[PDB]
């Protein structure tokens, strides 16, 4: 059959246009890649502007958690941490580097 | 803090590294449900103890 | 071992370290604390052992 | 991750660059077959 | 009494996939809920009737993930180079 | 060897079959309490049929055992290694035989498995001397379980080595490259 | 009826008028509570008292294709047909071999066969119900086939049986149908012990201290019922399957078989009770989720002492299908006989 | 597996009879 | 009214544009000849 | 010349599958609802994939190659 | 096929160290 299948296709186009016209109350519209001034609120740096310029917590606590949960082993542990951290930014560098 | 809510380290935050950063529901489930019900082990009638 | 034998370059065999240091650590703490109960529990009633 | 690889400006980039890779090598296929 | 059938996923199990029966409000669905903390929610969910479901929950957390993150961190590249491999090389052959 | 094992776990599980069966005098069924106060035995002890008619299963069990260990010992070079042919149909048909009845035992309405003291060997032995038969009509070296393992190993490091260099790190970058 | 359909609950507002604000009922309903579940509804005792559930259970088996050997690679072999389950009436288990049995050594009253021929033939009496839950899909074919051929052996070897004696009438209640008798009865004088004796001068006297006057069957009406009996279960492999088109057969047009109609779908089960004048009801409900599970009254069958005690016999009989099954059932039937019941709901 | 269970409920069946007997027996011969 | 879900349906809402969907609107509309 | 075996295959294995008719609709069944979630991956692969597995869009993949609406 | 040599090779150096 093909006779159907235009008549078909002419009232789905049909259909369509209603529903990005008016109130049209059984479809789904498809939707677009927005290829434009996409985004907008990113080409500008303005984080020195929002602290009118014109993070100890951080190691404090990490330091005193490995202190309080696990004699020397306070020292074994905290060297254990600091020498890790360096080998990850090390490691980083150069695997990136190797391409 | 004093409301600077975050921070850089050096130090690399195994929990964003391994992703174990969210707490999986069941946890705060029961956290909660134990915070809103406070227990009252002792009896007003040996502390006379009227009101709330 | 696949990686083993590509970064050292030569198949660990039963005459060098690499697959004793495999065969204990990994194999006998990793696999054998279940494959034992598989054993145990299929191919031993396959023999007269109770 | 993919919201910033094909953004609309690598979008176009990828663009130009496929259209001029497709006219070189038809290039080289016509400077070779009439050899 | 629409609701049939709901299945928690995800790795932290905060999200349920919700299964609506015949006579609810345009047929049957597979509808994607996320779930706040409410400790009132499973009892009205088995005093209605709909089958709640769970998924397997691994209890290492870190040795569950530490391959599938290793991957979320190594694939991006292999993404970028095969991108631009196909460029510059599958047509300027 | 292969066959060599397969032959001293005969002797020694036959062995140990003897040496439980009777060292002990005898075991005691389940009682089933309440099963029919009256007669048909049930919640009741066992009797001579039973006993000697199983003193002689053990016998039979033995003379393999004694067969087995002959042939491990004689054939272990494995006199002249050939002709034991006669012995291996001896060692072999009853075997496969005897499994039979066994793989329809659930069939005839037995049971089996209360008693590991009788039918283990039993099972046992019948499962034994069918893989032997088997390992003798192929012959196993010995050495080709380890050309299988290798063969599963080369398919598994072929996995691997896919796997590592699509989704990890390409194998041109942690590699060197050389002449510069 | 639809309303009913779905489950929704509608609070109610106090009749009294000032503010109407829904009642403290509230409730959970913990039979409702358990929809969604597979196998049974938990429903946490006083509830399923509360609910008239006077069955408990006395024994479990199986009807295995072959029973599994240790010695095999696990025991793999061993395929199963069907789950079999026992139940009793435990009230009247109380009342019947309760005032007997009651208060010895338990070990001592199972040791004479007095005791396994009483539970053997006072089954009838107290409602002895049977469940068969298919273990596996199963061609109904076969089924009837093997049905057939393991109780038309019972049926053969069975001896003319006892029988109780009727003491009372008991007319039905045409004005109210519901109205039943018993409440009054055992109170009829609050003394209701020597009204029973006058009741029981007429019929017979009962022939122990359980009140049961047996009456073993006569030279006849032990050959035309085994007759009959069989005739019936001759009846069956063509009766559920009529004509080779198995679209016709009635169990197609329900979930309780395949929509082919030649497989009976895994988890359902058949329930098998017996009435003690001969009479036989049996029922099927379908597997799965107890939102949506069935229930049918497939035939209500009348007069067959025959059928009554083989099927007694094949469970509980000196030679069952399965042993250990009817030993359970006649100890935790002893049981509740002191006093107690089988799944404490007290 | 029930049979274990079985034969522990019998056990206590009968402790219960028995001490409850002996208990009457004593209680009743003290009162009398 | 009493068995009404008051959940609508996924079908019975109505299609409405934003400022940017009503320009593309009157841009297909006029050049559509 | 997928479709000349293909052709011999059809009819060979149209048979087969509508004989049982019951487990296969259990087995799609399970398969579709295991591979909807990937949560088996994990005791099976070792590589927990249920992180990166979005439900959802299976399943709007699904239904959309069902209705042949893109 | 990069390590298939090594599984054959049964079932058939940095100079400046020294
Ligand atoms: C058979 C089952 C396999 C179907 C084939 C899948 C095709 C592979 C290409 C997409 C899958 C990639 C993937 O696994 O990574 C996982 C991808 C990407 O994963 C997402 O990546 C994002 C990138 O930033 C974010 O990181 C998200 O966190 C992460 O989830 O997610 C999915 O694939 C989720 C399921 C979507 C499935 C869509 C249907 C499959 C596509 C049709 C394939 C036709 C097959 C017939
Ligand atoms: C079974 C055996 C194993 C089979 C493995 C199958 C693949 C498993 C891993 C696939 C998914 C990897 C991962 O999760 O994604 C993490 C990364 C994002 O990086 C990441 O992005 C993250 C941010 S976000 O997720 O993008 O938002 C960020 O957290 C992270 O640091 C950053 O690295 O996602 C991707 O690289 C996959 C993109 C989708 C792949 C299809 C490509 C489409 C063709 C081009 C057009
Ligand atoms: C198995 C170990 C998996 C542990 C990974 C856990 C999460 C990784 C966080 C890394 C973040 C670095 C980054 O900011 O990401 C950025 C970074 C880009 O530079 O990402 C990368 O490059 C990733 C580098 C590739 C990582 C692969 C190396 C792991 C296996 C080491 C070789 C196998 C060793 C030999 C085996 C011996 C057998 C006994
Ligand atoms: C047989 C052992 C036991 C089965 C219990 C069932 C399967 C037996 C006991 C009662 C019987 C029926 C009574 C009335 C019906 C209907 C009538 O039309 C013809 C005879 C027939 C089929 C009877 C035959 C089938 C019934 C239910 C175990 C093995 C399950
Ligand atoms: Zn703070």
């Amino acid at each position: 059959n093909i006779f159907s299948k235009k008549i078909i296709s002419k009232v789905k186009q049909k259909k369509q246009k209603l529903n990005y016209m008016t109130s049209y109350l059984n479809v789904q519209s498809e939707h677009n890649v927005k290829i434009f001034h996409n985004s907008w609120w990113t080409h500008l740096n303005i984080k020195n502007l929002v602290n009118n310029q014109d993070s100890e917590f951080i190691n404090s606590a990490i330091i005193k958690s490995i202190n309080n949960k696990t004699s020397s082993e306070k020292e074994t542990m905290q060297l254990l941490l600091m020498s890790s951290s360096i080998l990850l930014h090390l490691c980083a560098i150069i695997s990136l580097v190797s391409i | 803090c004093g409301g600077a809510a975050w921070g850089y380290s050096f130090f690399p935050n195994t929990a964003v590294m391994f992703g174990l950063e969210r707490p999986f529901w069941g946890d705060t489930l029961a956290r909660l449900s134990k915070y809103w019900n406070p227990t009252q082990v002792a009896d007003p009638a040996r502390t006379g103890q009227l009101l709330p | 071992l696949a990686l083993l034998t590509w970064m050292s370059g030569r198949l660990p065999t039963p005459a060098t370290p690499e697959f004793w240091m495999l065969a204990y650590f990994g194999f006998y703490r990793k696999v054998w604390p279940d494959a034992a109960a598989w054993l145990q529990g299929y191919v031993v009633p396959l023999m007269g052992f109770a | 991750f993919l919201g910033w690889l094909l953004a609309p400006g690598r979008l176009e980039f990828y663009e130009k660059a496929a259209c001029v890779a497709i006219a070189l090598r038809v290039l080289g296929i016509v400077i070779a077959i009439s050899t | 009494g629409h609701v049939a059938r709901v299945r928690f996923y995800g790795p932290e199990k905060n999200k349920v996939m919700a299964t609506t029966r015949a006579s609810a409000p345009g047929g049957e669905r597979l509808c994607k809920v996320v779930l706040p903390p409410d400790p009132e929610l499973l009892d009205h969910l088995v005093s209605n009737g709909v089958v709640v479901d769970t998924g397997v929950t691994e209890d290492d957390r870190l040795r569950a993930s530490l391959l599938v993150q290793m991957l979320r961190y190594t694939v991006p590249f292999m993404v970028i180079s095969g991108l631009f491999w196909m460029i510059h090389t599958w047509i300027l052959d | 060897t292969v066959a060599g094992l397969l032959l001293t776990t005969t002797i020694v599980v036959s062995l140990y079959g003897l040496f439980a069966a009777v060292f002990a005098p005898a075991p005691a069924l389940p009682v089933a309490v309440g099963a029919w106060p009256g007669t048909a035995a049930a919640a009741a002890v066992m009797d001579g049929s039973a006993a000697g008619l199983r003193r002689l299963a053990a016998g039979g069990l033995l003379l393999t055992a004694a067969a087995s260990h002959g042939l491990f010992d004689f054939a272990g070079s494995v006199p002249n290694p050939t002709i034991y042919s006669l012995l291996n149909l001896g060692f072999v048909a009853a075997a496969v035989l005897q499994s039979y009845f066994l793989y329809i035992a659930p069939a005839w309405g037995v049971n089996v498995n209360w008693d590991t003291a009788l039918w283990g060997p039993m099972y046992g032995t019948a499962f034994l001397g069918l893989v032997y038969g088997l390992v003798a009509l192929t012959k196993f070296d010995w050495s080709s379980v380890v050309d299988a393992v290798l063969r599963v190993a080369c398919w598994f490091a072929e996995l691997t080595m896919w796997f590592w260099d699509t989704f990890v790190w390409k194998f041109s970058w942690s590699e060197k490259t050389r002449r510069a | 009826a639809a309303l009913a359909a779905s489950v929704r609950r509608i609070a109610v507002a106090d009749p009294e008028d000032p503010a109407g604000r829904p009642l403290p009922g509230g409730g959970a309903s913990g039979l409702d509570r358990s929809r969604g579940l597979t196998g049974a509804a938990h429903m946490s005792g006083q509830e399923a008292e509360e609910l008239e559930l006077d069955w408990g259970q006395v024994g479990r088996g199986a009807l295995w294709r072959r029973r599994p050997t240790r010695w095999l690679l696990g025991g793999l072999d061993g395929v199963k047909d069907w789950e079999l389950e026992a139940y009793a009436h435990e009230p009247l288990a109380n009342q019947l071999l309760g005032a007997k049995y009651g208060g010895r050594d338990p070990r001592a009253v199972v040791a004479d066969p007095a005791y396994a021929a009483d539970v053997l033939r006072a089954g009838p009496l107290l409602g002895m119900t049977f469940v068969l839950r298919a273990a596996r899909d199963l061609p109904l074919q076969e089924v009837a086939s093997s049905w057939r051929g393991l109780l038309g052996n019972y049926l053969q070897r069975q001896a003319p049986l006892s029988l109780p004696k009727a003491v009372r009438p008991a007319h039905l209640d045409p004005t109210d149908l519901n109205g039943v008798a018993w409440p009054a009865l055992l109170s009829r004088p609050a003394a209701a012990a020597h009204a029973a004796a006058e009741a029981e001068a007429a019929g017979a006297v009962p022939d122990d201290e359980m009140g049961v006057a047996w009456r073993v069957q006569s030279g006849k009406e032990a050959a035309a019922s085994v007759a009959a009996a069989q005739q019936l279960l001759q009846s069956l492999p063509d009766a559920l399957c009529p004509g080779p088109s198995p679209a016709a057969w009635p169990l197609t047009g329900t979930k309780l078989v395949d929509e082919g109609g030649r497989n009976w779908r895994r988890g359902g089960s058949v329930w098998v009770t017996l009435q003690p004048e001969g009479g036989v009801l049996v029922q099927a409900q379908t597997g799965g989720v107890v939102g949506e599970q069935e229930s049918y009254l497939l035939t209500h069958v009348q007069g067959q002492e025959a059928l009554a005690g083989a099927v007694m016999s094949a469970f509980m009989g000196p030679q069952p299908l399965d042993p250990e099954l009817a030993a359970a059932a006649r100890s935790v039937l002893l049981v509740p006989a002191n006093g107690f019941t089988a799944a404490n709901k007290e | 597996n029930d049979l274990i269970s079985i034969k522990y409920c019998f056990n206590n069946l009968y402790n219960y009879i028995s001490n409850k007997t002996a208990l009457s027996t004593k209680n009743l011969f003290l009162f009398s | 009214e009493l068995m009404r879900s008051a959940v609508p349906a996924p079908g019975e809402v109505p299609n409405r544009n934003s400022r940017g969907q009503v320009a593309e609107q009157v841009r297909a509309i006029l050049d559509q000849y | 010349a997928w479709q000349q075996s293909f052709e011999t295959y059809g009819g060979k294995l149209r048979e087969v599958l509508l004989g049982q008719q019951e487990a296969a609709k259990n087995v799609a069944k399970q398969l579709d609802e295991g591979v909807t979630y990937m949560d088996w991956t994990y005791r099976s692969t070792g590589v927990d994939l249920s992180a990166v597995w979005d439900p959802e869009l299976w399943i709007r993949f699904r239904e959309a190659v069902a209705q042949n609406e893109p | 096929n990069k390590i298939k040599p090594y599984f054959e090779a049964y079932f058939s150096l940095n100079r400046w160290s020294v």
